[PDB]
RNA sequence: GCUCGUAGGUGGUUUGUCGCGUUGUUCGUGAAAUCUCACGGCUUAACUGUGAGCGUGCGGGCGAUACGGGCAGACUAGAGU
RNA sequence: UUCGGAGAUACUCGAGUGGCGAACGGGUGAGUAACACGUGGGUGAUCUGCCCUGCACUUCGGGAUAAGCCUGGGAAACUGGGUCUAAUACCGGAUAGGACCACGGGAUGCAUGUCUUGUGGUGGAAAGCGCUUUAGCGGUGUGGGAUGAGCCCGCGGCCUAUCAGCUUGUUGGUGGGGUGACGGCCUACCAAGGCGACGACGGGUAGCCGGCCUGAGAGGGUGUCCGGCCACACUGGGACUGAGAUACGGCCCAGACUCCUACGGGAGGCAGCAGUGGGGAAUAUUGCACAAUGGGCGCAAGCCUGAUGCAGCGACGCCGCGUG
C-alpha cells in the first residue's frame, strides 16, 4: 500500500542504530581490554569517551537509559577492581 | 493513551441516553470506565443534565481532557467555569 | 509557584506473606527445602483436610537443622521461583 | 536409462519414486533420452497422493545423468535422473514440478511443461 | 477368603498456652450491564431507565476463646505390660 | 499574454521529506490443560510517549540528500547513475547537571531498602513556526501525579492410573552478560539434586469469566449474543522500527495455493463490512450516511471513519393488537 515511507523510515532508523550500537560495543570491547592490561588511566579516557557517547545515544532514544546505568555502574565497578 | 471523558449511548434505539465517565481515548464506546459520573439525556429535558460535579474537578486535576460535549455540559453546570476559577 | 519542586508522595508499601512450617532439607546450597503446612475445606462437603507443599528457602546461610519451625516470607524469583526465604529460627527439633 | 533403474519423479502428484519398465518410440529400444515416455510402477509413494504403490503409469524423461548432446555442440549434465507423470494425451498429471529440465523438448511435443518450468536449465 | 501393617484418616480425662481453623466487628475488595425489590419512561408490555438489594466470596485491621487443632505438661479408667 | 501560452504572487495544492497514528478500533475461537482465565495479594533494582501539573532549559554550528532536473534498465514490476534542495530531518560543540555512574556522608528500612548532602566523572537535547503578523503554535531535561501495561505469587475452576517413574539447563550455587526488570532469562565454572500417588511425565477433550438455561435450592448443564480477559491472522520461523507489535490491510525467509509475463521475472492473502463458491438440515443486503456518538492528525476550521449510529430479508425468537 501507499505507507512505505513507513518502511523506508524504518530503515534508516534501525540502519544508524545498529552501526551506533557496533561501535558502542566496540568501544567496550577497549575498554575490557584496558581492564585486562591494567591501564587503568586509558580506561578512565574510554570510560568518559563512553560517557560522551552511551548517553548520547541513550538521549536519542536508542535505550531507555538502564543499559547505560547497567554498564557504566557494572563497569566503573570493574575498573574500581581494576 | 490519555485519560478522556466520553459519551456513552446506553439504552433502547431511538429514546437512549448517555451515560458520562472517564475512560482512555482507547477504549470502545462500552469499555470499564475508569468511574460514572453521572448521565446526561438529550430528550424531555432541553439538554437534561444529571452530573454529580463533585470528582470532575479532581479528574480533571490529574488532566483528563473531555470532548466537545463534555465540554458544553460542563458548562452548563458552570462546573468548567468554578473549576477554573 | 515555589522555585524548588514536589518533595515526595506518601505511598505505604505492601506485605510478604509469612508461614510457619518444617524444615526438610538443606541439601541444595544456600536454599532449604520446607513442607508448607495448610488446610482448607472441601468446597461442597465442608470437611477439613489439610494440604501439604513444598518450598525453596532461598538465603545466604543456613542456620537451621531438620525438623526444625522455621517463619519463611515471600520475595522476589531468583532461581525456579525462589520466593521464600528463611527468617525465624523456632520450636527447634529434638 | 533402462529397465531396473529406480528414478525421483519431480511433480506433485504423490508418487516418489518408480521403476523403468518399458521405454517407448521403438521395439527393443535400449535406452531413453531427455524426452522420452518410460512406463514404470511405483515403489514409493507419499501417503494421501493421487498414486499408490502398484499403480503403473507413463512418465518422461527431463533429466539424464549421462552426457547429453545438444545440436550445437554444448552439453547438458545432470546430478540426478528423473521423470515427470503425464497422462497419454499430453496430460501431465501434476500442476508443477521441482526444478529444472531438459532443453531437447521439441520432439516431445509438449510445450507446458517447459512452461511450468522454475528454469529450463 | 482372612489377618497384619505403611501412607492417609481418626483419636480418651485434663491444666495452662498459641489463636492456625471457626465465629463477631471494621476497612478495602467483590466493575458495569444482567438477576430480586421499589420507582419512573417508551400509548401498555417486552424493553430501557433510576435507586436500593444481591454480589453467597477474599485480604487487611480489630476482640474473645467455647469447640477443633498445635505446642508445653499432668492424671487415669482406654489400650498394653 | 500566446488570445491559448506564461508569471506560486498567492488562497489552495498533485507529488514529496518530516511529525502523529497506523500495535487502538473490527473479526474469529483453531490451538492452549493452566503460562492463560477468574479471584485476591506483591511488584523496594517494573516500565509508563501523547494528558494535567511545579521546576529548569528554550544556545552556538556543519554536511549530505530525497523531491525536482538530466538519465539508464525492464513488457511490467521496478531500479541504477548524474544534477539539484530546505527543514521541528541528520550530524558535532553544553551553553541545566534534577538525573546516570563511583566514593563518602546524613535522615530513615528487613520488604532483596527509600529520601537527602558532599566528593570525582559526566551527557542530552529545543526550534523554530506560520499567523489573528504575534492572538497563537510550540520545543528540551526533570519532580510527582494520573492512565495503561508488564513481572511474580496464594487459592479456585475437565476426563483418564488400561499413562507411575519423570528429571542434566534439569536442580542449586558462584561469576558474567543480557533484559524495561528480579530471575539458569542467558552463560563459563562448581555442587547433585528437583518433581511425584495431598496424582509426576504422558494421552484425550476444551478458549476462560461476568453470565445464559434448568432447578425449590443445594447443584447440574452451558458460556452462544452483549460485556471483560486471553490467543490466532494462508502454514511455519525471525527480527526491525517503536512509548507500546504478533501486527488482518508491515517488511524479510521458508512452504503451500492462485495469478501475471516479452517466460526473463514478478505480484497477492476477506477467520474486517457486504458479496461469491464450497460444505451442509440451515443461517441475511455487492443497502444509506457520518447527523449525534466514537477515534486519529491538525491552531482550528476541516479530512477520514463498512466501528458505533440507521435502514432491508426470515413469524428466526420474545412482548403487544386485530381479524367486529
Amino acid at each position: 500500500k501507499s505507507q512505505q515511507k513507513r518502511n523506508r523510515t524504518n530503515e534508516r532508523a534501525r540502519l544508524r542504530n545498529k552501526a551506533v550500537k557496533s561501535s558502542l560495543r566496540t568501544a567496550v570491547r577497549a575498554f575490557r581490554e584496558a581492564a585486562h592490561a591494567g591501564d587503568k588511566a586509558k580506561a578512565a579516557e574510554l570510560l568518559a569517551s563512553t560517557n560522551r557517547k552511551l548517553d548520547k545515544a541513550a538521549s536519542k532514544g536508542v535505550i531507555h537509559k538502564n543499559q547505560a546505568a547497567n554498564k557504566k555502574s557494572a563497569l566503573a565497578q570493574a575498573l574500581n577492581k581494576l | 493513551m490519555a485519560v478522556k471523558i466520553k459519551l456513552t449511548r446506553l439504552g433502547k434505539i431511538r429514546n437512549p441516553q448517555y451515560r458520562v465517565a472517564v475512560a482512555d481515548a482507547r477504549t470502545r464506546r462500552d469499555g470499564r470506565a475508569i468511574e460514572v459520573i453521572g448521565r446526561y439525556h438529550p430528550k424531555e429535558e432541553p439538554s437534561l443534565i444529571e452530573i454529580n460535579s463533585e470528582r470532575a474537578q479532581y479528574w480533571l486535576s490529574v488532566g483528563a481532557q473531555p470532548t466537545e460535549p463534555v465540554l458544553k455540559l460542563l458548562k452548563i453546570t458552570g462546573d468548567w467555569q468554578k473549576f477554573k476559577g | 509557584k515555589g522555585p524548588k519542586h514536589t518533595p515526595r508522595t506518601p505511598k505505604p508499601r505492601g506485605r510478604r506473606k509469612t508461614r510457619i512450617g518444617y524444615v526438610v532439607s538443606d541439601k541444595m546450597q544456600k536454599t532449604i527445602v520446607v513442607e508448607l503446612e495448610d488446610r482448607m475445606r472441601h468446597p461442597l462437603y465442608g470437611k477439613i483436610i489439610r494440604t501439604t507443599k513444598k518450598v525453596k528457602a532461598h538465603d545466604e546461610d543456613s542456620v537451621a537443622g531438620i525438623g526444625d519451625r522455621v517463619s519463611l516470607m515471600e520475595t522476589r524469583p531468583l532461581s525456579a521461583t525462589k520466593r521464600w526465604r528463611l527468617v525465624e529460627i523456632l520450636e527447634k527439633a529434638k | 536409462i533402462q529397465q531396473e533403474s529406480r528414478l525421483k519423479v519431480a511433480d506433485n502428484t504423490g508418487a516418489k519414486e518408480i521403476l523403468c519398465i518399458r521405454v517407448l518410440g521403438g521395439s527393443s529400444r535400449r535406452y531413453a533420452g531427455i524426452g522420452d515416455v518410460i512406463v514404470a510402477t511405483v515403489k514409493d509413494a507419499i501417503p494421501g497422493g493421487n498414486v499408490k504403490r502398484g499403480d503403473v503409469v507413463k512418465a518422461v524423461v527431463v533429466r539424464t545423468v549421462k552426457e547429453r548432446r545438444r545440436p550445437d555442440g554444448s552439453y547438458i549434465k545432470f546430478d540426478e535422473n528423473a521423470a515427470v507423470i503425464i497422462k497419454p494425451d499430453n496430460d501431465p498429471r501434476g500442476t508443477r514440478i521441482f526444478g529444472p529440465v531438459g532443453r531437447e523438448l521439441r520432439e516431445k511435443r509438449f510445450m507446458k511443461i517447459i512452461s511450468l518450468a522454475p528454469e529450463v536449465l
